[PDB]
């Protein structure tokens, strides 16, 4: 795809979220850069409305998968870059087990030289002393697989995965994501074979930032797809030769 | 001048078998060659001149071979160079044939047998003495570590074996139709006998080509070792052969034939 060449090197990123969770309104602004050749993201977010009424870790998946590394042999499966620069719509429902849910709508696109992710989020049915509104999540993040299937009728992809959020009493809070992506433009896109993205992320704080904020580093690579026959041959050859 | 002496001279300019030399190597080639025939400083410039002329009047190995070698020693260096072996299966049928003791290496005595049959095949009677001399020259030319036997790759160079057939296939040809097309191309290539299963030398050739994707050229003993391992991996009915359906399933083919 032509969209792929937009991500050659280092690309600046902006993020805006307007949120409402059980009536608590908040806004988040993010900035940073993406380096898709290394599956590399570096992002800082700040709550601009004061304190955030939900844990930062609950907002990580909501707050730019066009930055995933796609190995050369899986390039024909990279939907996210193919919709660029006109971008795509990313819609989700995130069901937190034994608690409420997020409903999000984002447009991800280039605005001049910058990849911009604009989100609106609504949260309902949260228990006022549950893990989210009680702030009982640990400030950290686990590694996941994000499963991607083509949705030919919608000219897009359907995406499903579960995130695991550590609780401070030692338990885990599951969040079950139902995701759809749709191109904004009329241009051609790449519909993938079934695969997944493998993610890893670390959370930190900027010591010189007085506002409620999160620093996020993430690595993301695609996998799971059949390569050419030579791929199977090469990997079998490797194993036959051990010992 | 024997093939080995010509070969040693050819080595200075074409050590990795491009098959040719270049036009300002040429003079240094004749020089060095002419030096090799034990030639006097007094006759050098003329012989060089005449030689250059003859050639000009007639830069690949065949051309320099015809000038300085007998027709039997040209044959030794070029019998396959004009007719390179296209199939690794045929190659391993030859290997198995001449490695009659299954030692994993072609000894001097096995090379002599190879050459005896070779000459008879091209309807050429040579004396027993030249048979011996040629075996020694061929050995000297192709015995890389001078240990006195020929390895798998050494016979491959003697037969001018073409590139590994498997190397044409690419990672990004990942569609189901792409993988099916390439799988069929592969199995057509190895199943020379058209039986629907790889047997004997068809397995051999496949094992050689598969392992050499990820390892330096393999030895005769390693081949037999990897053949067993591959069979223990993919031989579902345990009949010592690789049915198409077994190779397909072991290479991830979506629809089993
Ligand atoms: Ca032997
Ligand atoms: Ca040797
Ligand atoms: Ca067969
Ligand atoms: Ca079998």
């Amino acid at each position: 795809s032509k969209g792929e060449e937009l991500f050659t090197g280092v690309v600046p990123i902006l993020v805006e979220l307007d949120g409402d969770v059980n009536g608590h309104k908040f806004s988040v602004s993010g900035e940073g850069e993406g380096d898709a050749t290394y599956g590399k993201l570096t992002l800082k977010f700040i709550c601009t409305t004061g304190k955030l009424p939900v844990p930062w870790p609950t907002l990580v998946t909501t707050l730019v998968q066009c930055f995933s590394r796609y190995p050369d042999h899986m390039k024909r499966h990279d939907f996210f870059k193919s919709a660029m620069p006109e971008g795509y719509v990313q819609e989700r429902t995130i069901f937190f087990k034994d608690d409420g849910n997020y409903k999000t709508r984002a447009e991800v696109k280039f605005e001049g030289d910058t990849l911009v992710n604009r989100i609106e989020l609504k949260g309902i049915d949260f228990k006022e002393d549950g893990n989210i509104l009680g702030h009982k999540l640990e400030y950290n993040y686990n590694s996941h697989n994000v499963y991607i299937m083509a949705d030919k009728q919608k000219n897009g992809i359907k995406v499903n995965f579960k995130t695991r959020h550590n609780i401070e009493d030692g338990s885990v809070q599951l969040a079950d994501h139902y995701q759809q992506n749709t191109p904004i433009g009329d241009g051609p896109v790449l519909l993938p074979d079934n695969h997944y993205l493998s993610t890893q992320s670390a959370l930190s704080k900027d010591p010189n930032e007085k506002r409620d904020h999160m620093v996020l580093l993430e690595f993301v690579t695609a996998a799971g797809t059949m390569a050419g026959i030579i791929g199977n041959l090469r990997h079998m050859a490797l194993d036959m030769g051990n010992e | 001048l024997d093939a080995a002496g010509f070969w040693q001279v050819w080595q200075r300019f074409d050590a990795d078998e491009k098959g040719y030399i270049e036009e300002k190597e040429l003079d240094a080639f004749f020089l060095h060659m002419l030096m090799k025939l034990g030639t006097d400083d007094t006759v050098m410039k003329a012989n060089l001149h005449k030689v250059k002329q003859q050639f000009m009047t007639t830069i690949r190995m065949k051309e320099l071979a015809g000038m300085f070698l007998s027709e039997d020693e040209n044959f030794l260096l070029l019998f396959r160079r004009e007719n390179p072996l296209d199939s690794s299966v045929e190659f391993m049928q030859i290997w198995r044939k001449y490695d009659a003791d299954s030692s994993g290496f072609i000894s001097a005595a096995e090379l002599r047998n190879f050459l005896r049959d070779l000459f008879l095949h091209h309807k050429k009677a040579i004396s027993e003495a030249k048979l011996e001399e040629y075996t020694g020259t061929m050995m000297k030319i192709f015995d890389r570590n001078k240990d006195g036997r020929l390895d798998l790759n050494d016979l491959a160079r003697i037969l001018a074996l073409q590139e590994n057939f498997l190397l044409q296939f690419k990672m990004d040809a990942c569609s189901t139709e792409e993988r099916k097309r390439d799988f069929e191309k592969i199995f057509a290539y190895y199943d020379v006998s058209k039986t629907g299963a790889l047997e004997g030398p068809e397995v051999d050739g496949f094992v050689k080509d598969m392992m050499e994707l990820v390892q330096p050229s393999i030895s005769g003993v390693d081949l037999d070792k990897f053949r067993e391992i591959l069979l223990r991996h993919c031989d579902v009915n345990k009949d010592g052969k690789i049915q198409k359906s077994e190779l397909a399933l072991c290479l991830g083919l979506k629809i089993n034939p």
